[PDB]
């Protein structure tokens, strides 16, 4: 399994600095020129930086020149990217990305880490069961920033699911995850969301309790 | 963005649609074009490499082309499932820098129509207790993805308050969103009947409620 | 220009450890880690290159008739050829330096040992002086290590 795997996204303050990290494994990773590409939500990719095997080669797109800093340890099968004096347009999706030595195809791609550049501060979110086959749901209510993650009945109840965008009010985001079950929300057969928040470390389970109405 | 890209491309199921990308003569124009395929909520593929070469796993209708300083993309026999941000990206001689291209958004119309399944849900009595109301209206499996959502409050409708999500695709080709309607604990006391209206395809679909429960 | 040094380091290296007829232990001082896997790949393929057209190389050594300082001076007119046709490639790099290490290891066996050193700087001057832009965006001795790179 040839993989790559970011880390180090999160909030950081305008001005401030932030090291993203990309593990490489099940290949010579120090046998091939590897890049950061990066995506602000809803708009298109845009290429970073690029590091050949041995470092000898190093590039940076103008957005970021004299900012960030792109490095390896071959070592440790790792990609870093030193960022410095972040503003609110370096937003984004970061990927890790290995190119290929005969096409210079960026064939491997990792999942990618979301870097938010804001003033506003790591809020955990409230949640809140949606109760009306039955369709039930919870409310993830005002957390900062994102992501979010919601499953249902720890993992055992994935059909159904739907997990919608989150929306931004003021500097806080709200979303809401929904479940079709069949009709019988029993108090032996309960249905219960799992929510993460990793920023905040809020892992929160909520049993979806009906009333008649 | 140096390469570009028509923002946006559609077709019919079957038809042969083809996405151009522009450069000039230090990048498309001096070396090889690549492109990438990015599925909604996904990171980035490997479509083509080397103008015109298929990864393992890419299937036939894919095909890409390059003649002076342009490059195309041509997907035969449209499916729902090609519906995705699509992206060139070439080496540029003059930036040293990799260019990707702003990416084009394919969508694939002319499927059958689908109505959506509207779900309305009242605040719950945890958020009552922080003075707060939220209503939740999810909106799932709608195709063409373009809704309209208005709010009533006792026959009225709502003006300020309301956030609607924008269309999200499903695993079934069809859509989902979410809308909120954000009152105080009081103001949820003071009214009585609570309506979500959605709009889709010169049709409204109506869930409503009354918090005498 | 370090990286006129740097082809010179590796290019006189494998052609020196070629003549010699075994490979050295001892580290490079100017190239780096860079040289060191450059030296590596170089090795591999440029011996496989050596083996996959030994007849051809072996003929081309014969034709060529090199005995004295005025042919390998002359040499460098062959180098070109290399590149004559405008076409630039890894493939043919490779070529130009395993055939170098051919030729060197004959000056060795026909007395004319101190003429491998001449042979090293035409190649690498051949090399870097007509073809450095291509070198430099290729990532130099990297891109060359990334382009043979298996897996
Ligand atoms: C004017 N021309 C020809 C006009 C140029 N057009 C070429 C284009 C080309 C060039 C290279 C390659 Cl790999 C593939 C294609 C056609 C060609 O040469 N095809 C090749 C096909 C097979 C072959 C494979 C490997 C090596 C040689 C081959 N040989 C045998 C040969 O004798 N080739 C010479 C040219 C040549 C080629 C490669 C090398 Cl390494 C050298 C030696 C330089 C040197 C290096 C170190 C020390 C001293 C000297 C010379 C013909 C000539 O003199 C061919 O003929």
């Amino acid at each position: 399994q040839v993989t790559l795997k970011e880390s180090g996204g999160g909030l950081v303050k305008p001005g401030g600095s932030l090291r993203l990290s990309c593990a490489a494994s099940g290949f010579t990773f120090s046998s091939y020129s590897m890049n950061w590409v990066r995506q602000a939500p809803g708009k298109g990719l845009e290429w970073v930086s690029s590091i050949s095997s041995s470092s000898s080669y190093i590039y940076y797109a103008d957005s970021v020149k004299g900012r960030f800093t792109i490095s390896r340890d071959n070592a440790k099968n790792s990609l870093y990217l030193q960022m410095n004096s972040l503003r609110a347009e370096d937003t984004a999706v970061y990927y890790c990305a290995r190119q290929v030595g005969a096409t210079w195809a960026f064939d491997i791609w990792g999942q990618g880490t979301l870097v938010t550049v804001s003033a506003a501060k790591t809020t955990p979110p409230s949640v809140y069961p949606l109760a009306p086959m039955v369709t039930l749901g919870c409310l993830v209510k005002g957390y900062f920033p994102e992501p979010v993650t919601v499953t249902w009945n720890s993992g055992s109840l994935s059909s159904g699911v739907h997990t919608f965008p989150a929306v931004l009010q003021s500097d806080l985001y709200t979303l809401s995850s929904s479940v079709t079950v069949p009709s019988s929300p029993r108090p032996s057969e309960t249905v219960t969301c799992n929510v993460a928040h990793p920023a905040s470390s809020t892992k929160v389970d909520k049993k979806i309790v009906p009333r008649d109405c | 963005s140096v390469l570009t890209q028509p923002p946006s491309a559609s077709g019919t199921p079957g038809q042969r649609v083809t996405i151009s990308c522009s450069g000039s003569s230090s990048n498309i124009g001096s070396n090889t074009v690549n492109w990438y395929q990015q599925l909604p909520g996904t990171a980035p593929k490997l479509l083509i490499y080397s103008n015109n070469q298929r990864p393992s796993g890419v299937p036939d209708r894919f095909s890409g082309s390059k003649s002076g300083t342009s490059a195309s993309l041509a997907i035969s026999g449209l499916q729902s499932e090609d519906e995705a941000d699509y992206y060139c990206a070439a080496w540029d001689d003059s930036l040293n820098a990799w260019v990707f291209g702003g990416g084009t958004k394919l969508t694939v119309l002319g499927q059958p129509k689908s109505s959506p399944s509207v779900t309305l849900f009242p605040p719950s009595s945890e958020e009552l207790e922080t003075n707060k109301a939220t209503l939740v209206c999810t909106i799932t499996d709608f195709y063409p993805g373009v809704v309209t959502v208005d709010w009533k409050v006792d026959g009225t409708p709502v003006t300020q308050g309301m956030e609607t999500t924008q269309p999200s695709k499903q695993s079934n080709n069809k859509y989902m969103a979410s809308s909120y309607l954000t009152l105080t604990a009081r103001a949820w006391e003071r009214h009585s009947s609570y309506s979500c209206q959605v709009t889709h395809e010169g049709h409204t679909v109506e869930k409503s409620l009354s918090r005498a429960d | 220009d370090d990286l006129y040094r740097q082809s010179l380091e590796i290019i006189s290296r494998y052609l020196r450890e070629q003549a010699t007829g075994s490979k050295d232990s001892k580290p490079l001082g100017e190239a780096g880690a860079a040289g060191r896997r450059a030296l590596e790949t170089l090795r591999r393929v440029g011996d496989g290159v050596q083996r996959n057209h030994e007849t051809a190389f072996q003929g081309m050594l014969r034709k060529l008739d090199i005995k004295n300082e005025d042919d390998v001076k002359s040499l460098s007119r062959v180098m070109i050829h290399v590149f004559s046709d405008g076409v630039t490639n890894w493939g043919r790099i490779v070529t130009l330096i395993s055939f170098g290490a051919f030729v060197a290891k004959h000056l060795k066996t026909i007395n004319q040992e101190s003429c491998i050193e001449p042979l090293a700087e035409s190649i690498t001057d051949v090399l870097v002086r007509t073809k450095r832009d291509w070198l430099v965006k290729q990532r130099g001795w990297d891109g060359f290590v990334e382009f043979f790179h298996v897996e």
